[PDB]
Order: structure tokens, then C-alpha cells, then sequence
């Protein structure tokens, strides 16, 4: 709770400072104040942060009916999210191996535990 | 330790003759008697109520009743031995002859951190970091 | 020799070479001047990244500046980089394709290290 | 070795004057003597062709040319150290202060083997082996 995440950092500013309403950020955040208050590492984190902001930002934007609202988070409009922005580091690994001539991998042995019956 | 009187039931157990093993004690908490207001330790029950709670009556009251209480903490190791070295005197106590225990791996993770160990990267990134 | 029941008298690097030959037989109780440097670089020849490793394990302890093998030549395979150790830190040598790269690229080498087989052994080191 | 005259040209070089410093020389093959046939041994020039070849024949020569002979293999370690031990002496070597050589890891597969380090599986098959 003392030392934030950055990500989520960048995000709470952004959403508290341009968003008109973030009620459920709110609300989450007064989850985040009990959770934090049992083990100081029980933050709203990355994913939760981008979730609720998102819900909040569907529906207080202005541009969705409730019903649309909830229609695309349930559609895992969410998802889209989190796939299209990995989709990017994902290609990012793809040419970084290619670009380091890195050979076939095989996992070693010693890290498999081989428990076949008899 | 200061705060309670459950220390006193040892008392009460070797002048009633239910205790005859030789006992050796310290209460921690003589601090508490030279400051000017009531001051709450660490623990819950570290808080003296009445003048029989405080560590310097628990200390006296032991020490009076046979048990072994050293000068401070300091001198504790000295009476512990000091009561040892005369129950093998007296024969209480047949020292057992030591036998060396099983051998266990040290984990990975410290021999590595103690850099005891090297292990090659089977990867090699050189886009993202998040550690 | 354990499990078999058969007598088996097993020994090491601290008992002379020949000193079971004795046990056994019931006798005894059971150009140029200078080729090298601290600075000398080396290509080998071949993919043998386990003898490479011992050279540069060697080279560390020696206390040398820098690994003595600059760079590799294994016609098989593409150019590329292999990785290594200098004490606790990786570290990447060359991987050549052909021989003639590896020299242009690599000129303070002035040794070869030939891992041919006996076959491509003539070859390879006419070739240098 | 046994085969070939190569260790001949020491001999040479000795008479000759061009080598000064103090040489131990053995030459293995000497059991080939014993045999009633011709035996070729591990090496391509382990073959005694002429008399001369044979690793008695050269030890013999070499020990003649004031070479360092010792009796058998057994005994070379002990004329090595002889002839060190003089040179120490007569000060032609001053052997220098020892100093302890960089430290490096040891191979996670070695300390494994050698059972010093323990590291946990992180994975989990029970369908098929094909090691």
C-alpha cells in the first residue's frame, strides 16, 4: 500500500483526473482500504485497477445505455483488451527470438516429476 | 515477565512440595518500576495493575521461595550452568554421548543467492522487465 | 562389487597409476620459440562448446584478461552466437559458417584448434 | 616410446651441446621384449621395426648421453623430484609464493550428482516416459 505499483499508478491519475464519475473505482477502492488493512500487500492491482475503470468508463462516458454496458463487459469486451494489448509484446518476443538466432528448446528432465503407474 | 501473577502458582507448587525439580526463573520487566508513568510493552499482558504484578516483586518472591533467579537477564546463562554442572555432579544427570544427525541438501534457491552454484539460462529476453 | 559379492578394490587420482598392479599380484598392501600466451586467441574448429567451456574456466582462474577462444567454425549450422560462462557472468563467442569469416572477422587469432574427424582432419587443416 | 627413433636426436642434441638443461626421460614399451611375437600396441608408431626402436634400446642410449633414467615408470616421479630438489638447491629455480587462484561456481549438474543441492520439480507427467 507503501510502495504502489506504477502501472496502476499511471491509470488511477489518469481515470481520477479525466473521468467524470468512477463509481465503481470508488467502491474498489474502499475494498482496497479493508483488504490492505488485514495484509499491506492486498492492493488493487493492474487488472482490477483497468477493470473497474473500464466498467466505469462504459457506463459514465455517456456514449452507452446501461443495458449496452453491461452487453459488452458480459461479450468479454475486456478480454479484447487484454488479448489486442499483449498481442503487441507477444509479436514484440516472436521477433526478439528470431533476432537472437535462439535454437529449439526442450525442457529439462530434472525439472519433470515422472509418476507413471506400474 | 511482568504483568500477572501466574508466576506465583510455581510458589505456591514448591511450598505445597508438588514441585521438587530444581527450578531456575527470571521475570523481564525491571525497567518498569523507574519510569514516572504506566508504560505498555509489547506484549498484551505486559501491563502491571497491582504492586504484586511488577517484575521486581515476581523476581523477589521466586527467589524467596527457592528458585533459582539470577541478578539480571545477563547472569542467567551463568545460574542455568551453574545449576547443570552440580545435577551432573550429583549424578541427576548421565550426559548421552552425541551422535552426528542425517545430512539434508542445501535448496537451490540459496545456493544460487550465495552464488555457490551456477546454472545456465536455458532464455534469453531482451525486450521486457519486469522484475 | 557391493551388491554382486564380487571383490572389487576401487581407488583414485591419490593412488599412483600403477600401484594396483602391485596389490594385485599380493606384492604391496591395498620455428617459432613460443606457441602460447596470457594473450593467445584461438578458432575451433568444430562444435564443441563442452571443450570451449574448459577453456574458458581455465582462462579465469589464470587470471587472463580475456577467454582464449575468439571464435568457433561449424560448417553445419548458420552464423550465430553461443553462450558461455567468464566465472559467474554469461558471455557470447562466434559461430561461423565458413572458415574465411571467422579469420576476417577474428585477426588477433593466431592458433586452431581442429576437432575435424580423421576424415575432414586433412582437409580443414589445409584449408587454415 | 616404444617404435621410432625420435628420442635419439636428444641424445644428439646433448653430445652435440645444444641441450644444456637438466632432462628425465622414460620411454614405455619395455614388457614388448618379452613377447615371443611382435606385438603393435595402442599408439600407429608404437611398432619396433630396427633394434633400436625397442624402449629399452632407447632408455639404455638416453641414460648413456647423461639423460635422467629412471629403473621403471615407478621411479619417475622420484628422479623428477631429485632433479628439482638440485636445481632448488644449487638456486637455478627459486620457487615462488603460492597465491589462491579466482573462485568459480560450481556446475549446478555436479552438485546435483554429488547430491549437495536439492531443487524442486516444477513439473508433473504420469501418461508417458521417454527417457
Amino acid at each position: 500500500i507503501n510502495n504502489p505499483d506504477m502501472r496502476v499508478q499511471i491509470l488511477k491519475d489518469y481515470v481520477r483526473q479525466h473521468f467524470p464519475a468512477t463509481p465503481l473505482l470508488d467502491y474498489a477502492l474502499e475494498v482496497e482500504k479493508i483488504t490492505t488493512s488485514k495484509k499491506p500487500n492486498l492492493i488493487l492491482n493492474v487488472d482490477g485497477l483497468i477493470g473497474v475503470a473500464f466498467v466505469d468508463m462504459l457506463r459514465n462516458c455517456g456514449s452507452f445505455t446501461r443495458e449496452e454496458a453491461d452487453e459488452y463487459i458480459d461479450i468479454g469486451a475486456l478480454n479484447g483488451i487484454f488479448v489486442l494489448g499483449r498481442s503487441m509484446g507477444f509479436i514484440g518476443h516472436y521477433l526478439d527470438q528470431k533476432r537472437l538466432k535462439q535454437g529449439l528448446y526442450r525442457h529439462p528432465w530434472d525439472d519433470i516429476s515422472y509418476v507413471l503407474p506400474e | 515477565e511482568i504483568g500477572g501473577t501466574e508466576e506465583y502458582k510455581i510458589c505456591r507448587g514448591i511450598k505445597e512440595g508438588r514441585l521438587t525439580k530444581p527450578i531456575v526463573c527470571w521475570c523481564i520487566g525491571t525497567c518498569a518500576t523507574m519510569f514516572s508513568s504506566e508504560v505498555q510493552f509489547g506484549h498484551a499482558g505486559a501491563c502491571a495493575n497491582q504492586a504484586s504484578e511488577t517484575a521486581v516483586a515476581k523476581n523477589q518472591a521466586l527467589k524467596e521461595a527457592g528458585v533459582f533467579v539470577p541478578r539480571s537477564f545477563d547472569e542467567l546463562g551463568e545460574i542455568i550452568q551453574s545449576v547443570y554442572e552440580d545435577l551432573v555432579a550429583n549424578g541427576v544427570i548421565v550426559p548421552a554421548q552425541e551422535v552426528p544427525p542425517p545430512t539434508v541438501p542445501m535448496d537451490y534457491s540459496w545456493a544460487r543467492e550465495l552464488g555457490l552454484i551456477r546454472k545456465p539460462a536455458s532464455f534469453m529476453t531482451s525486450i521486457c522487465d519486469e522484475r | 562389487g557391493k551388491t554382486t559379492g564380487i571383490p572389487i578394490h576401487v581407488f583414485g587420482t591419490e593412488t599412483h597409476m600403477t600401484a594396483i598392479v602391485g596389490m594385485a599380484l599380493g606384492h604391496r598392501p591395498i620455428k617459432s620459440t613460443t606457441l602460447f600466451s596470457r594473450h593467445t586467441k584461438a578458432i575451433v574448429w568444430g562444435m564443441q562448446t563442452r571443450a570451449v567451456q574448459g577453456m574458458l574456466d581455465f582462462d579465469y582462474v589464470c587470471s587472463r584478461d580475456e577467454p582464449s577462444v575468439a571464435a568457433m567454425v561449424y560448417p553445419f549450422t548458420g552464423d550465430h552466437k553461443q553462450k558461455f560462462y567468464w566465472g559467474h557472468k554469461e558471455i557470447l563467442i562466434p559461430v561461423f559458417k565458413n572458415m574465411a569469416d571467422a579469420m576476417r572477422k577474428h585477426p588477433e587469432v593466431d592458433v586452431l584448434i581442429n576437432f575435424a574427424s580423421l576424415r575432414s582432419a586433412y582437409d580443414s587443416t589445409m584449408e587454415t
